[PDB]
């Protein structure tokens, strides 16, 4: 799942 | 060489409508289509549209009614328009370009537009030093930081001594607190013989509340 | 639309070793196929085109092969860089679409936080609030108790953590621990002391002050 404050899968 | 780059992030109200501009350079947009996608927690990556060289428009079929894409050619340009959002429209917004006029390998990426769909209003952060110490120091390094609370929406951008010191740098992810603001710190560690000599500075930008503060961190 | 299945979600591999990154895709797309890392706080950087075509400026490591439904990126030799996330995307049939992404983790050695601790500023107290501060600072690998303590009263469910994305140079996280009070309740207390649990240490690190 994609995370906006990193940018990241999560 | 060739950039795009986006308006800043910002708040929209449910229900209401998204505007980003995308401006280029390295290139003309009556060569190239420039290309619109999102990534979002619920969908990842998702592509909405185009506009092509000659100024003919697709829409990803989710957005035919509610997208439009138009733009300034002598202005190099491109205005991405979307209506009645809803709070999953939450996502980074991009423009894109491919390599070749007519093709989809997107070789051109812009920054990136955090878009937050959300009723609440912009606040911006107050910045806390975290001031060196004993408590912070081993080994003759030390530790130091900004706290960056209580602000909304994300993003928030953090650098140290205008850009200068980047090495050693940990800016954390926000979190969200139970009044529904963020909260971060961004931290480095420095030679602490360096404390009585050089200037700590954390310089917090928040772009959404228009808030940029310069806090001086120093030992205690 | 195509549905661009990639596994697995996770990788984590040691540096030097090869990796391979899975595309399927839920009809024939022939070579149609692009690959894409984004790093933290990036936008996707574009890595191979159709299926194993290289791309200016991408390291040699890289590359992809597949035809048909299976699609596979490799790094024949990883970096500690290469920590990202990866997708694919097809073309053969309109609308383009992307795959969910499979996450690349780097192991390493065990390495301890050092752990440093920073009481409120006088500013923050002036606003009625007090924010203290617990920093765990790179370490191997991302699993740590962060215990919180006042006056020896054991703290719950009043402090929040945040741990940065795998670092790119050193393979190493660091978490923060932000335990939260109000002015009022600060003053009335003396030891602050934040204990830290992690694989690397042979017992819990204390790091604590004492309020003036």
């Amino acid at each position: 799942q994609f995370d906006l404050s990193t940018r990241r899968l999560k | 060489q060739v950039q795009l780059k986006q308006s800043g992030p910002g708040l929209v109200q449910p229900s209401q409508s998204l505007s980003i501009t995308c401006t280029v350079s390295g290139f003309s947009l009556t060569n190239y289509g420039v290309h619109w996608v999102r990534q979002s927690p619920g969908k990842g990556l998702e592509w909405l549209g185009v506009i092509w060289s000659g100024g003919n428009t697709d829409y990803n079929t989710p957005f035919t009614s509610r997208l439009s894409i138009n733009k300034d050619n002598s202005k190099s340009q491109v205005f991405f328009k979307m209506n009645s959002l809803q709070s999953n429209d939450t996502a980074i917004y991009y423009c894109a370009r491919a390599l070749t006029y007519y093709d989809y390998e997107f070789a051109y990426w812009g920054q990136g537009t955090l878009v937050t769909v959300s009723a609440a209003s912009t606040k911006g952060p107050s910045v806390f030093p975290l001031a060196p110490s004993s408590k912070s120091t081993s080994g003759g390094t030390a530790a130091l930081g900004c706290l960056v609370k209580d602000y909304f929406p994300e993003p928030v951008t953090v650098s140290w001594n205008s850009g200068a010191l980047t090495s050693g740098v940990h800016t954390f992810p926000a979190v969200l607190q139970s009044s529904g603001l963020y909260s971060l710190s961004s931290v480095v560690t420095v030679p602490s013989s360096s404390l009585g000599t050089q200037t700590y500075i954390c310089n917090v930008n928040h772009k959404p509340s228009n808030t940029k503060v310069d806090k001086r961190v120093e030992p205690k | 639309d195509i549905l661009l299945t990639q596994s697995p979600v996770i990788l984590s591999v040691s540096p030097g070793e090869r990796v391979s990154f899975s595309c399927r895709a839920s009809q024939s797309i022939g070579t149609n196929i692009h690959w894409y890392q984004q790093r933290t706080n990036g936008s996707p950087r574009l890595l191979i085109k159709y299926a194993s075509e290289s791309i200016s400026g991408i390291p040699s490591r890289f590359s992809g092969s597949g035809s048909g439904t299976d699609f596979t990126l490799s790094i024949n030799s990883v970096e500690s860089e290469d920590i990202a996330d990866y997708y694919c995307q097809q073309n053969n049939n309109w609308p383009t679409t992307f795959g969910a992404g499979t996450k690349l983790e780097l192991k390493r050695t065990v390495a301890a936080p050092s752990v440093f601790i920073f009481p409120p500023s006088d500013e923050q107290l002036k606003s009625g609030t007090a924010s203290v501060v617990c920093l765990l600072n790179n370490f191997y690998p991302r699993e740590a108790k962060v215990q919180w303590k006042v006056d020896n009263a054991l703290q719950s469910g009043n402090s929040q953590e945040s741990v940065t994305e795998q670092d790119s140079k050193d393979s190493t996280y660091s978490l923060s621990s932000t335990l939260t009070l109000s002015k009022a309740d600060y003053e009335k207390h003396k030891v602050y002391a934040c204990e830290v649990t992690h694989q690397g240490l042979s017992s819990p690190v204390t790091k604590s002050f004492n309020r003036g």
